[PDB]
């Protein structure tokens, strides 16, 4: 969850 | 496929690393006289387990945040697809931190930068957890002895994330063709600096492989007993990749 908003 | 093209990608992922790398070299030197006192280290070792867990993961989760970005800056790594960019990180993140840790430790007297000032490893004995730290120390005193500049933590810190070994990739191909072009760029950037002797010394990827597994056996450790300072005062981007 954190990581893909980072990412997107 | 080409020199100049080779050459491109070198200055790129350089540029990218630059960008990203959390604190200036620079920065990291001129604080080595800064070191806890007898006072400050005996203040660090009465606090409790749970305090020292909490603030090293916090620190932890600052330095994996700036691997992100890292990693979004990287040439080909926001062209892969989402599942993959989240399997290399969720795998690289980690060992990418660990490599550049050896910026801030001083192999002179055998401290690393942690909260604004340097301290050996007596600092962490709260955490309940000597193997991991003096492993993690023995893998940065390794390091050290390199000498690496900037511009190869940057190149070999691109390879530790772009692996096409990891599992559960779904374009294993594409990801063996971005790892395959920045080993170019790695080799043919030693081979310009006359640095291609740190070939044979760079660690084994097993030796990266277990100081990651090291450090989620003593998190699982310490959440067994603290379960409740886990859920309420981890860092969430922590708990993702390590719980
Ligand atoms: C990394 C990019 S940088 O060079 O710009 C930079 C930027 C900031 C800092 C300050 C910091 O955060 N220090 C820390 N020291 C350790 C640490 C280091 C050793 Cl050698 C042994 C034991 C520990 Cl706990 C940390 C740690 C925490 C949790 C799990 C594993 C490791 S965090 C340091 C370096």
């Amino acid at each position: 969850k954190i990581l893909h908003r980072l990412l997107q | 496929a080409s020199l100049t093209e080779i050459e491109h990608l070198v200055q790129s992922v350089c540029k990218s690393y630059r960008e990203t790398c959390q604190l200036r070299l620079e920065d990291l030197l001129r604080q080595r006289s800064n070191i806890f006192s007898r006072e400050e280290v005996t203040g660090y070792q009465r606090k409790s387990m749970w305090e020292m867990w909490e603030r090293c993961a916090h620190h932890l989760t600052e330095a994996i945040q700036y691997v992100v970005e890292f990693a979004k800056r990287l040439s080909g790594f926001m062209e892969l697809c989402q599942n993959d960019q989240i399997v290399l990180l969720k795998a690289g993140a980690m060992e990418v931190v660990l490599v550049r840790m050896c910026r801030a430790y001083n192999a002179d007297n055998r401290t690393v930068f942690f909260e604004g000032k340097y301290g050996g490893m007596e600092l962490f004995r709260a955490l309940g957890c000597s193997e991991l730290i003096s492993s993690i120390f023995d893998f940065s005193h390794s390091l050290s002895a390199l000498h690496f500049s900037e511009d190869e933590i940057a190149l070999y810190t691109a390879l530790v994330l772009i692996n096409a070994h990891r599992p559960g990739l779904q374009e294993k191909r594409k990801v063996e063709q971005l790892q395959y072009n920045l080993e170019l760029a790695f080799h043919h950037h030693l081979c310009k600096t006359h640095r291609q002797s740190i070939l044979a010394k760079l660690p084994p990827k097993g030796k990266l492989r277990s100081l990651c597994s090291q450090h989620v056996e003593r998190l699982q450790i310490f959440q067994h007993l603290h379960p409740i300072v886990v859920q309420a005062a981890f860092p969430p981007l922590y708990k993702e990749l390590f719980s």
